């Protein structure tokens, strides 16, 4: 679409932002931490009751040597979303700062404080402790990138906020009937050479209850 | 007591059928 | 007298499953999840042709959208008694016709051996 | 192609190639915007990139340009500053004054590139923190002088002031060393006088509300530091509290600066100050209410609509007087004519209160908290506010939320019992006719029935047991006859769940009424049977919640009963528990427990225990009979399911019943510890036949769970165990036969990590009276869990995390262990505590440096002995250069604290002379040197390589601090916080390390 919002993700390293990212493009839950490097910029569409609705993604490093153009990658955004990580206090130490930087560059943008891991039992950074969203008028969510807790939430208050209407849903995106492709034995043996070695590896996660 | 026990016969004919 | 102040419609659902779906990558020789959310066999009233429609739970995104074709095979995974998998030849959900190799599990072992029982029932209505 | 020109320095920089790649970046987009990202990231990160910064300032027209020259200048301004010429530091200072002063006067400039001029702000304010006021004492005056000439420049201005407010007093802590921070701190302090004039002038004679907004921006962060009298001895709170409420723009950060004026430093014996206090707020409410909305007004509704800034301007309303009123509320409590003020405020947070709209009630929550406490234990002050506790009572009850939202949920449970206590016949009749109108159909849904159940139960304890009595029999008759109203089953599913839900709160009433609570618990009984979704675990959660509070009036005998209930629950188990779940069937049993433990005539608990476990224990000696016989029976996985949840059903009921578990662990011990084998041989069998796939299989993975449930039950007993002499005698040495070998000789792959786990319990409790059975523990887990977790950081996180627990405890309780390793060994002990050091997770991290700083203290108790001295000479300098590395490496930030207090240990030993022997190699250092003398050379020469950018001066001068500073915890972080800043930079002061 062109309805198109420029979204910075800021927040240290391993905090799980571009995790959150790859489960809103794909689907799937990355296990592995592969720092960012700079910045990587991620399209990424809703379908709400008042239209559709993309965010330029700005996925930023949080490792400082990492970190490339730091501030530079703020210019011109028009929503944020600051990460921590609730089992790690020092995550949550260092939001003000990311903050700091942030309205610096952008005055007067919505901003969504995002606690990730909360499916993780031995919670460090408590409930009660986060209060830094209050006077600097961040909205804030408990999320998980793993169980998916809140996962929307983020996305739905920047879409009400930027759209200016507080009434928005995500909906359901239209379901074309789907084709009735025939298969030719040129791409049955690439199909079964794919199937046998997909059959005997094991799918992951298997102890969830789906 | 008077209260209690009608209460405890009430409580014993609670069901999720309809019928 | 005073004056007053998706494209499901034409679909039968003939079965209704909680499921997660996964494709595989083969380049990366794992399995990567595509969603998690209520996995429906859908008959349209016109074609009588029986569809895989399968949502993503909260953002209700298509994650699997292909005919339930008479050729597909449900073959076991190695480390679970609750899913199957088999190659799809074009699968719509992305947007571009395009094949995948999926996996889907279920609940339970019952819900996965019911799923098998309602694919291959929608697997005979769709050699008309 | 082209774009990657810019990356050759050789020749000149193309200001059009730099200004297309730049808008490549932010404007372009896929393989085109990556590719210009990852040269600007190559040229921002070239050391000489910041000498074609003014090229670009004046050359280019670019903003985004601009903004990444001035990034690059930042860069040097930070870091590499002191090390540049003098007349270069002079330069760049004017070319920045240059361009902030040019860009203000032009006014089509200084409108739309906002974002470039408040950079090169905050790029001048990096200069400030370099060179001010030592070599600009003339800055503060000229500031003040300019922003009479042009109005755009005395607007910037404040910007400026706004930033090195910020970076001075609220960024300094972390970013700066202590010295410098007092130095820029006691600077602005100094010429503050001077900035308040120009300040309080342009808020007084100013029109333009831009230059009027940044002035009270820059208040807001002066207000953090000042002192008191600045406010309170000026106009500046009458301008405040009436002018700047008026106007939209300047009214948001007005708001919030008198929030910050409400948190000052202020004498509490001053009457004129308390008169100032009660007027600004008296002032500001005032208008609230004549410019903003009224008290009536109906701030749920303008909230949800989302008009403009009102969002936020309803959280800063409700932020000015929580704070306000949490320090000042006694100001108002007696003047009556106060009285309509105070209530006034008290009914805006009532109102904002119903705003929809979780974080912010929070924040309201905390002070109807706050107050309900004070009205609660301050004496003649709660009549004051019963109107307003009457409403707040309403608010609550319709807002309450389910106990497992566990922090919100305590927090709302713990105003509604102090505003029950308050006035518990008013809680009561809101309570009672919101039933009725539950009932009567007007605000009838699941979530409206289900808050009121949370609400009625969440104040159990708060009445009079008669109250109680009365009002629970009056609420459950109510619901009861809700149930037989309701038509379908879902309906009357979620009316049955609350009525239980209520039953289960209310534990005093079910004590004192048996009929009632056999009733009851007959009923859960009846819907153990019931398959609709979620009556099942409803029924045994609401089961196993009675019995944790009533389980004394299970076990004895009431009257008019033949035996006491416990028994009668025992015979029908069977009956009761058919239709439920595996999981579920282990809750009731785990249940059954609790209510065993509190039989104390041992006879009468053994008895109780072995007829509760008459099923479990029957499908076990069948299963024995059987699998003994022909371990062949195994592999079908409905008998491994069986096994499991018989092991499952035992882990269960040792843990509500602890010790007294001891006589049912000796009927299956034995068995048990062979059919551990058998599995064991299942298992290792399968992966030698079918690979390591066979581990992700579901018959390997049932196996393996026998042997986790196996290892789990073993652990739970042991942990609550009271006998210890048993657990040694009779438990230990089975089990470490049983399960050592059988992990050590396993691949990693099928190694449980619930076996350390296991091992850690046993150590901890009987560790002690088992030197010889720890060593063999050591022996069989130690160098073959340390090769599978040595070579990544990701890998076996469990076998990870659960070896150095194991470590940990053995190092505590039998340290005996250690010395009795092979010296090889030993160097493998000490190789893996720094290898825990290293880790980013908290889990292992915490450990390392607690392992190590024990190890420590284990080598000092052992006194002036061989083995300690060859310790110091092998291992000493290791922990101190291990522990310095993970100091100042940036990446190991969340452990700072464990290794400051490690790193001072290790020197202190030094300090005191603790080190008998010395830590010199012989001819390395002259002959009579003490090991202070050596210490302060190895580590001046080990951090002179490791920052060969510090000076001599610099390593000797934070040397000396921090071992004179060795015996001070606090100040000795402080140092170390000091030279982690120095280190990020270049001609840092070494006088910074004298502060203390
Ligand atoms: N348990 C749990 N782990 C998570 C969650 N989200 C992310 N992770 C883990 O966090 C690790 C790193 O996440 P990343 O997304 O790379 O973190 P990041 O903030 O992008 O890191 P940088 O790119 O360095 O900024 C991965 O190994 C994930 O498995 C979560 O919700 N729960
Ligand atoms: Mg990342």
């Amino acid at each position: 679409p062109q309805v198109q919002f420029k979204l910075v993700l800021v927040g240290d390293g391993g905090t799980g932002k571009t995790t959150f990212v790859k489960r809103h493009l794909t689907g799937e839950f990355e296990k592995k931490y592969v720092a960012t490097l700079g910045v990587e910029v991620h399209p990424l569409v809703f379908h709400t009751n008042r239209g559709p609705i993309k965010f330029n993604v700005w996925d930023t490093a949080g490792q400082e040597k990492f970190g490339g153009l730091r501030d530079g990658y703020y210019i011109q955004a028009q929503c944020a979303i600051i990460m921590f990580d609730v089992t790690s206090r020092v995550t949550y130490k260092n939001v003000p700062n990311w903050h700091r930087d942030l309205v610096r560059v952008c005055e007067n943008i919505p901003i969504v404080l995002c606690g990730n891991k909360v499916d993780i039992k031995d919670r460090k950074v408590k409930a009660k402790s986060i209060v830094f969203h209050r006077k600097k008028n961040l909205q804030y969510y408990d999320i998980s990138a793993k169980s998916n807790y809140n996962f929307e939430k983020p996305f739905l208050w920047l879409a009400r906020k930027l759209i200016g209407d507080p009434n928005l849903e995500f909906v359901a995106m239209p379901a074309l009937a789907p084709p009735e492709v025939v298969m030719d034995p040129a791409l049955a043996a690439q199909a079964e050479h794919d199937l046998e070695v997909a059959q005997t590896t094991a799918l992951p996660d298997e102890d969830d209850d789906l | 007591d008077d209260t209690v026990d009608e209460l405890t016969k009430k409580f014993g004919t609670l069901t999720i059928h309809d019928d | 007298h005073f004056e007053p102040v998706t494209m499901e419609e034409d679909e039968e659902v003939l079965y209704k499953v909680r499921a997660k779906l996964f494709r595989f990558d083969a380049d990366a020789k794992e399995w990567k999840e595509r969603g998690t959310g209520d996995c429906k066999f859908l008959k349209n009233k016109k074609t009588n042709k029986v569809r895989i429609l399968m949502r993503r739970d909260k953002t209700l995104k298509i994650c699997a959208n292909h005919i339930i074709a008479p050729e597909y095979t449900l073959k076991p995974n190695v480390g679970s008694d609750r899913s199957w998998v088999y190659a799809c030849t074009a699968d719509i959900a992305e947007g571009e016709a395009e094949a995948f190799t999926f996996a889907i599990r279920f609940g339970s072992k019952e819900n996965a051996d019911k799923f098998k029982e309602e694919f291959e029932k929608a697997q005979e209505i769709n050699k008309k | 192609g082209s774009m990657e020109g810019i990356l050759d320095f050789s020749n000149d920089l193309d200001i059009a190639l730099l200004d297309q790649v730049v808008s490549t970046f932010y404007q372009g987009s896929g393989v085109q915007q990556k590719q210009a990202q990852e040269i600007l990231t190559k040229f921002q990160d070239n050391p000489d990139a910041w000498q074609k910064a003014d090229q670009i300032l004046q050359f280019s027209t670019n903003p985004q340009s601009k903004f990444i020259a001035l990034s690059i200048l930042d860069k040097l301004i930070t870091r590499k500053w002191k090390l540049l010429p003098n007349d270069h530091r002079i330069g760049i200072r004017n070319f920045v004054v240059g361009m902030i002063i040019s860009m203000c006067q032009d006014d089509e400039v200084f409108k739309t590139q906002k974002n470039l001029i408040n950079k090169s702000d905050l790029t001048l304010v990096q200069i400030l923190k370099q060179e001010w006021p030592q070599n600009w004492p003339e800055f503060i005056p000229e500031l003040i002088g300019s922003s009479s000439s042009s109005v755009n420049v005395c607007e910037n201005n404040m910007i400026v002031l706004k930033l090195l407010s910020e970076e001075v007093f609220d960024f300094s802590a972390e970013q700066m060393t202590q010295a410098k921070a007092l130095h820029l701190k006691n600077s602005m302090s100094k010429e503050f006088e001077q900035i308040f004039k120009l300040c309080f002038q342009v808020l007084e004679q100013g029109s333009s509300s831009s230059l009027i907004v940044a002035t009270l921006e820059s208040l807001l962060r002066y207000l953090h530091w000042i002192p008191y009298r600045y406010i309170y001895e000026t106009n500046i709170l009458e301008l405040l509290s009436t002018k700047f409420m008026t106007s939209p723009d300047t009214r948001a950060i007005t708001l919030k600066c008198l929030t910050e004026v409400s948190n000052l430093k202020i004498p509490q014996d001053n009457d004129l100050i308390k008169r100032q206090t009660v007027l600004f707020f008296q002032n500001t409410l005032q208008q609230i209410a004549t410019s903003v909305m009224p008290v009536t007004a109906d701030l749920k509704a303008t909230y949800a609509n989302a008009n403009g800034n009102d969002q936020s301007f309803l959280q800063d309303l409700a932020m000015f007087l929580t704070t306000y009123l949490a320090r000042n509320r006694a100001l108002l409590e007696s003047d009556e004519s106060l009285r309509e003020l105070l209530l006034n405020a008290h009914q805006y947070l009532i109102q904002l209160s119903k705003i929809e709209e979780r974080e912010l009630f929070k924040t309201t929550l905390d002070y109807w908290h706050n107050l309900v406490a004070d009205l609660f234990y301050e004496p003649l002050k709660k009549h004051i506010y019963e109107e307003i506790c009457s409403q707040l009572r309403l608010v609550i009850i319709e807002n309450m939320v389910r106990p497992e939202e566990i922090q919100l949920y305590k927090s709302e449970r713990e105003v509604l019992v102090y505003l029950t206590h308050l006035n518990v016949i008013d809680t009561e009749e809101i309570m009672i006719s919101k039933l009725a109108r539950q009932i009567d159909g007007s605000e009838w849904s699941w979530h409206n029935i289900n808050t009121l159940s949370w609400a009625i139960g969440s104040i159990s304890g708060t009445m009079s047991e008669d109250t109680e009595k009365r009002f629970v029999v009056t609420v459950i008759k109510d619901l009861l006859g809700l149930c037989e109203q309701k038509r379908g089953k879902d309906n009357k599913a979620v009316v049955a769940s609350d009525i239980m839900y209520v039953v289960g709160q209310y534990p005093r009433f079910l004590k004192a009424h048996w009929n009632f609570l056999r009733t009851v618990i007959l009923k859960l009984f009846e819907f153990m049977h019931e398959t609709h979704e979620g009556v099942q675990d409803m029924a045994c959660d609401t089961f196993i919640k009675i019995v944790q509070k009533c389980k004394y009036h299970f076990v004895i005998q009431q009257p008019r009963e033949s035996e006491p209930f416990i028994q009668t629950i025992i015979r029908d188990i069977q009956k009761t528990t058919a239709d439920l779940q595996p999981q579920q069937v282990h809750t009731f049993y785990k249940a059954c427990g609790i209510i065993i433990s509190e039989e104390r005539s041992v006879a009468e608990r053994n008895r109780l225990l072995s007829d509760l476990m008459q099923l479990p224990n029957m499908a076990w000696d069948t299963i024995v009979e059987q699998s003994t016989a022909n371990p062949t029976l195994l592999l079908d996985s409905e008998t491994v399911k069986i096994i499991a949840n018989i092991i499952k059903t035992n882990v269960a009921v040792c843990t509500s019943m602890g010790a007294d578990f001891y006589p049912q662990l000796g009927h299956i011990y034995y068995n048990m510890l062979q059919l551990y084998r058998a599995v064991s041989s299942m298992i290792s069998a399968q992966v030698a036949a079918e690979g390591l796939i066979a581990t992700k299989t579901p018959k390997v993975r049932g196996l393996r769970t026998i042997k986790k449930e196996i290892l789990k039950l073993v652990e739970t007993y042991i942990s609550k165990a009271r006998n210890l002499d048993d657990v040694v005698k009779v438990l230990v040495e089975p089990l470490l036969n049983a399960v050592l070998e059988d992990y050590m000789n396993n691949v990693p792959d099928a190694r449980d990590a619930e076996v350390l786990n296991c091992m850690t319990t046993v150590v901890e409790k009987v560790g002690h009276m088992i030197p010889q059975g720890v060593i063999l523990i050591l022996q069989s887990v130690f160098e073959c869990t340390l090769d599978m977790i040595n070579k990544d950081f990701t890998e076996y996180p469990e076998h990870r995390v659960e070896f150095y627990k194991l470590l940990k405890v053995i190092n505590e309780k039998s340290f005996a262990a250690f010395l009795e390793l092979p010296p090889a060994a030993f160097k493998l002990f000490v190789d893996a505590i720094c290898w825990a050091f290293k880790h980013n997770n908290r889990d292992v991290e915490v450990n390392g440096l607690q392992i190590a700083l024990d190890l420590v203290k284990n080598i000092e108790r052992m006194g002036n002995v061989p083995f300690a001295n060859e310790f110091h000479k092998n291992y000493f300098f290791i922990f101190v250069s291990e522990t310095f590395f993970v100091l100042t490496d940036s990446d190991h930030k969340s452990g700072f604290s464990k290794q400051a207090l490690l790193l001072m240990k290790l020197i202190s030993l030094v300090y005191d002379n603790k080190i008998s022997v010395p830590l010199y190699q012989e001819a390395e250092v002259p002959q009579g040197t003490s090991n202070q003398v050596y210490l302060s050379q190895y580590l001046a020469n080990m951090l002179s390589n490791a920052f060969p950018h510090l000076t001599s001066e610099q390593i000797a001068s934070f040397l000396s601090a921090l071992t004179k500073q060795c015996k001070d915890l606090v100040v000795f972080k402080g140092t170390l916080r000091d030279f982690l800043v120095q280190i990020k930079e270049v001609g840092g002061d070494p006088t910074d390390y004298l502060f203390a």
